[PDB]
DNA sequence: ATGTATATATGTGACACGTGCCTGGAGACTAGGGAGTAATCCCCTTGGCGGTTAAAACGCGGGGGACAGCGCGTACGTGCGTTTAAGCGGTGCTAGAGCTGTCTACGACCAATTGAGCGGCCTCGGCACCGGGATTCTCCA
DNA sequence: TGGAGAATCCCGGTGCCGAGGCCGCTCAATTGGTCGTAGACAGCTCTAGCACCGCTTAAACGCACGTACGCGCTGTCCCCCGCGTTTTAACCGCCAAGGGGATTACTCCCTAGTCTCCAGGCACGTGTCACATATATACAT
């Protein structure tokens, strides 16, 4: 068939899971090879006589996709997409579940916004056997309580389907582990006993010793959760250059102007009298990485329509804008293609204004726009004769899993302080198929607020050898 | 399909038997903090204090409505003029 | 461990007078923070009344007389004819 | 990149405010009146709502503070605790 | 045992709490035998007052239960509690229905 | 001899600079005393406190002409009817 | 009677001063029982005053007072 | 010995002012410098009505003050006229007002 | 014995105007003023003290006070010469 | 053109100096207790994203108020002659407003109990929707 | 009067959550003594409103008269109202971390008393002035 002898392993696995039965978690890394191997799972614990229903509850985005699969598995196998525009709800509410007992059933799909808005319905009027998820992001901080209402009624099986569960946060093993199974909650109510010296270290390799307890500790942390979570490997290319610049003196003066916060006297003159002050700055670090980034993102204290300085001098203000410049002009020599990514769309304004002055046409997804995404990648793009050469990408968007992946070289402006949006970021980046090296590059600025944060993400990043 | 001035005294009798809150929250507490920052710089507001003020604006704003609308009737007329809303504010003493 | 401070209200007195006026009527949550508010502004202006007559009169005292004038001089029309009969019979029981 | 804040109170909502008080027919231009009196009130409000959160040495303004406002100009408001 | 203020006056308020706020707030140098007696008779038969019209408001409308409408309706209902509460708006209460009669069709 | 509108005029321009006293005061001190009599029996009263009264009086009354003036100049009018002083008072909130 | 002694000529006067030029023949009557209300109405509260301190005797500190609680404060004779 | 309102350069006195705080028993204790600030405060408004006032009994021609020029001093300004919207002056008069209709043409 | 604020209003009105003087019917006038700004603002120093739950007035209440009851510009210039007294008065 | 409102000469009841006495503001010792200081903890804040559903914007026809000009009638401003009561001076008279002097009784202050009022949990009936189903309300005819 | 499409409460079910009712403390409410100063009552003195009469002289009243403004009418124009499409923002969730007021503990110095005392605030007598009566020019019919 399709599948090869790891997905049947993984078939054979949730088989005996369900033989003890047991509600299962499962942290497959490949997101294709997920919900294959769970519709054969089904398909089995559906032709062996069992009438049991099923709910399956994914992201918006993808529950067409789920209609493919059904479409390409096997036909004979039908399916309802309980999603629609509040007059034909109730059309479709009693259309295919006529009585609580009966010959055929249908297999049920939803989304999020389904299961918490209008959500007391399914309840009502019916059990469902089997409940399935499909992002498992979302259950995190205690904040979706409807599922302790599911809880209420009797759903005899569970299971949790996601792509990383490691953020690295406190306490994501307990929330995840108390909706999956809640039989054991004092236990958890205490972290102490797991936690342990070596998560607090400054050494680069995060191994010392000196320190006591590691090594048990370490081993039973693995081995208690080694039943709970199965993580696979395709087994049984990618090169990241970090690349810092130096502060030139003008945005230094800014920094030692603001640390003791001035700018109201300095700029009072300069500014006409009876306008007025935007306000008082507040917080201190997101200020620190907007001033650090870009001095000109903090220009919401003057007024302008659009009017920006010049194109010759904005290279001045920032080290990191100018080795950027260095890095593109370098670059169009290897003849190859590029891709920004950012956090802010005012950044993404400045550097939409600064390629606007260059003279070369860009394509960019910001998220104002909806169901044109498509049409902007179709038309100057992923084409042969298209002349446009930047793609300007936010991290937190929503970019289409294209295979062909014309933009091999990535570049990222500022970082992220969790590490996993930029593996997303990466996998998009990058996708099989393409044998192009991968040169990924960061700009970042040395001995500033933001190395902090970098070195607490990739201390952040650093526990995925404790669990498996 | 409709003749003209049904309309209006329907929205009238609906809209005067129902406790509400007829101007938007969030537009509000924006005009409130824009109003604010000219006097005093980085202040904090709860919840509380820009619910009252929106009930106190729209008291006042239904009482000028129904002066105005008097001093409208007193002229001989239906329509509502600014130098009624002058004239109310004028007699009042609030200008 | 504390919850909250406590704070003094009328509650159970204004519930206990409605019981008396009506045999079988409830009261929601939000009318008593209402009537609360009345009783105590009007607490509030008859103790400033009295005090401001008891300050111009030059008199160290408060007595049953500077709160029947301020009674007579805040509450307008047939009410303060009404308020001061019930009250002077409190006053004579109380005494006697 | 931006609206202005005094738009913020559409056309809509002043007419409803006036078929609250009982109007029939309104004219187009006062909409800039109702605006600027809106304006000072809330002017009018808020500095002795500010004054009053200034002098207890504080930082945020809570609803005693506006009650106690609205009771000096002689709008007395209920409900809120005061 | 010993017995309550308030009920050998037969009041159904408190004694020593008004005393409690009168000490508190130095409104004067000393207090009198029955001023408090009398300011709680006076705050009781305001209160039974306003009660009894606030009931009759929503017995009236086909309810089991006060809410600031009726409170409303009772106060603007009223002329000596609308001259006593003239200027006082409160809080989800509404406005009194009353439409002119030049607005009228004919 | 005169025509109709100049003597209104130089009355006006004579009584606006003038600090006098416009109304009789025994006619006002016995109006004064009958007023009284209904609510206390036998009053005194000194002569600084119907002053007061008569000062009071006046101030009040010629308030209410210029507000009533003013309603009348609304209505784009010269005369003085009572309807005017009955719109005045309701917006004033005396009534 | 006397509220007719409150004569045509001076409430003529009383509207020059306030600046009217054209003055109807049925305003007199409104004009008589506003001030006989307002009279009423500030008379009640000098006499409440009056009464409270012992008194037999109307003096003009009890009218200061009076006019303080409508809010119209007269000055000149001692408040 | 000195008195509290020479030192401070006013001319107001200064232990009347608290007698009159002591007399009126507005709170339990007093303090250091109010009086000594109700007392500037209170000079200070005084000489700007005394101005306001002398001003307007020089503009006319005259060397004496009169309520009415007391009258025209309050009514002529907007800050005194906020502060004093609802206050009568006995033997004052009215303010001169003609409106522009009843102007003949 | 009357308490009066005559020979100061005098001497305030002597240092103003050096050859003006005063009626008798305007000192009554002056008098009633200042007793009245008198009574408002020890009224609402009273009363802001009992709303914040202080048993004592200080200066930082007067000048609340006067930034409450003086409106517009008297209430700005008012405080800077009133803190000038203070100042003086301690030094 | 012809008859009325604003500028200059000579005579008079309240103000700016002077004496006098008399309770209070200011200088000085001594208590005391309220205005100044560091540890927990739970709601705002700043720049983003995704997704839904009522609400606001624009346009277009149309009918019905706003407004200006016109004519008529009839109440109000102006002037002259006839009563009339207010303002004034002077007198007689007695209730009552302050003002001391002396007794006694009811509030302030402090120890010492002790049972109502303010937090927390059980347990449900009036109030909020769905869904027919009569019952009228305005717009042609 | 008579149809006709369209709002609008009335009568049913169907749940379901804030109101009404149980505990467990705990802290001010209420008794008993003891002290002390303010209110009540009694006289006593001077003064200032309440009648009351004659003079007289500005002002209110009454009545013609004649004209200007208020009110009703007609014609025209233009400007809000109502209804239908079409975008768009409020509302609701969710990161990711910090930070800042809401609350709780401990010391010192500024304000309250008592005790004296003497130049500065209120009562009684003097020189010296800003409005009353008579002569001269600029505007409305």
């Amino acid at each position: 068939g399709q599948l090869k002898s790891y997905q049947l392993k993984g078939v054979k696995w949730l088989i005996s899971l369900w033989q003890n039965g047991l509600n299962g978690i499962l942290a497959d890394q490949m997101g294709l090879g997920k919900t294959i191997q769970t519709i054969g799972f089904l398909s089995h614990l559906k032709g062996n006589g069992l009438d049991g229903p099923y709910l399956v509850i994914a992201p918006l985005s993808t529950l067409s996709n789920w209609f493919n699969e059904i479409a390409r598995f096997t036909p004979s196998i039908n399916a309802i997409i309980y999603h629609g525009d509040k007059n034909q709800r109730d059309e479709l509410r009693r259309k295919h579940m006529p009585k609580t007992v009966g010959p055929k059933f249908p297999i049920v799909i939803t989304s999020y916004e389904v299961a918490m808005n209008d959500a007391k319905r399914i309840l009502r009027h019916y059990p469902w056997k089997y409940v399935v998820i499909d992002e498992g992001h979302r259950l995190k901080n205690h904040k979706c309580k409807l599922l302790r209402e599911l809880k209420h009624l009797k759903m005899d099986n569970k299971l949790l389907l996601t792509g990383t569960p490691l953020q690295n946060n406190l306490s994501e093993l307990w929330s995840l582990l108390n909706f999956i199974l809640p039989d054991i909650f004092t236990s958890h109510d205490e972290f102490e006993s797991w936690f342990d010296f070596s998560e607090k270290n400054k050494n680069e390799a995060t191994k010392e010793e000196e320190e006591k307890r590691r090594a048990q500790v370490v081993s039973k942390l693995h081995g208690i959760l080694r039943p709970f979570i199965l993580r696979r490997m395709k087994c049984d290319r990618k090169k990241e250059i970090i690349m810092y610049a130096t502060m030139t003196d003008h945005q230094k003066k800014f920094q030692e102007h603001l640390v003791n916060n001035t700018l109201e006297a300095h700029l009072g003159e300069n500014a006409i009298r009876g306008q007025g002050w935007k306000g008082k700055l507040n917080n201190l670090v997101i200020q620190l990485r907007k001033n650090c980034n870009h001095p000109d993102l903090l220009q919401g204290q003057i007024d302008g329509s659009y009017l920006y300085p010049p194109v010759e001098e904005i290279v001045g203000q920032c080290g990191k804008f100018r080795l950027l410049e260095r890095l593109l002009v370098r670059l169009f020599a290897n003849n190859h293609k590029v891709l920004i990514f950012s956090q802010w769309t005012k950044l993404l304004d400045i550097m939409d204004y600064y390629f606007s002055e260059k003279g070369f046409e860009v394509c960019r997804i910001d998220g104002s726009v909806k169901l044109d995404e498509r049409r902007r990648q179709i038309k100057d793009f992923s084409d042969e004769k298209s002349s446009c050469s930047i793609f300007l990408l936010s991290t937190r968007a929503g970019g289409l899993g294209i295979n062909l992946t014309a933009a091999d070289t990535c570049i990222l402006y500022d970082s992220d302080w969790n590490p996993q949006m930029d593996l997303q970021a990466m996998d998009r980046c990058h996708r099989i198929g393409q044998t192009k090296p991968v040169h990924v590059y960061r700009l970042s600025t040395a001995q500033s607020i933001e190395t902090r944060v970098l070195k607490r993400a990739y201390s952040k990043l650093k526990l995925e050898h404790v669990v498996i | 399909r409709y003749r003209p001035g049904t309309v209006a005294l329907r929205e009238i009798r609906k809209y005067q038997k129902s406790t509400e809150l007829l101007i938007r929250k969030l537009p509000f507490q924006r005009l409130v903090r824009e109003i604010a920052q000219d006097f005093k710089t980085d202040l904090r507001f709860q919840s509380h204090a820009v619910l009252a003020l929106q009930e106190a604006a729209e008291a006042y704003l239904v009482g000028l409505f129904e002066d105005t609308n008097l001093c409208a009737i007193h002229a001989k007329r239906v329509t509502i003029m600014p130098k009624d809303i002058q004239l109310a504010r004028r007699i009042r003493g609030e200008r | 461990k504390m919850k909250k401070k406590s704070v003094e209200t009328y509650k159970i007195y204004i519930f206990k007078v409605l019981k008396q006026v009506h045999p079988d009527i409830g009261i929601s949550s939000k009318a008593m923070g209402i009537m609360n508010s009345f009783i105590n502004d009007i607490f509030e202006k008859l103790a400033s009344e009295s005090s401001k007559l008891a300050r111009y009169n030059k008199k160290p005292t408060i007595t049953s007389r500077e709160i029947q004038t301020a009674v007579r001089l805040v509450l307008p029309g047939e009410l303060a004819k009404h308020a001061v009969s019930e009250g002077t019979k409190a006053v004579t029981k109380f005494t006697s | 990149v931006l609206r202005d804040n005094i738009q913020g109170i559409t056309k809509p909502a002043i007419r409803r405010l006036a078929r609250r008080g009982g109007v029939k027919r309104i004219s187009g231009l006062i909409y800039e009146e109702t605006r600027g009196v809106l304006k000072v009130f809330l002017e009018n409000v808020i500095r002795d709502a500010v004054t009053y959160t200034e002098h207890a040495k504080r930082k945020t303004v809570t609803a005693m503070d506006v009650v106690y406002a609205l009771k000096r100009q002689g709008r007395t408001l209920y409900g809120f605790g005061g | 045992k010993s017995v309550s203020k308030s009920m050998k006056a037969g009041l159904q308020f408190p004694v020593g709490r008004i005393t409690r706020f009168l000490k508190k707030g130095r409104y004067a140098q000393r207090l009198g035998g029955g001023a408090p007696v009398y300011m709680a008779a006076v705050l009781e038969y305001l209160a039974a007052e306003v009660l009894e019209l606030a009931g009759n408001a929503a017995r009236d409308n086909k309810k089991s239960r006060i809410i600031p409408r009726h409170l409303l309706l009772a106060i603007r209902n009223d002329e000596e509690l609308g001259k006593l509460l003239s200027g006082v708006t409160i809080a989800h209460g509404g406005v009194l229905p009353n439409i002119n009669s030049v607005l009228l069709p004919k």
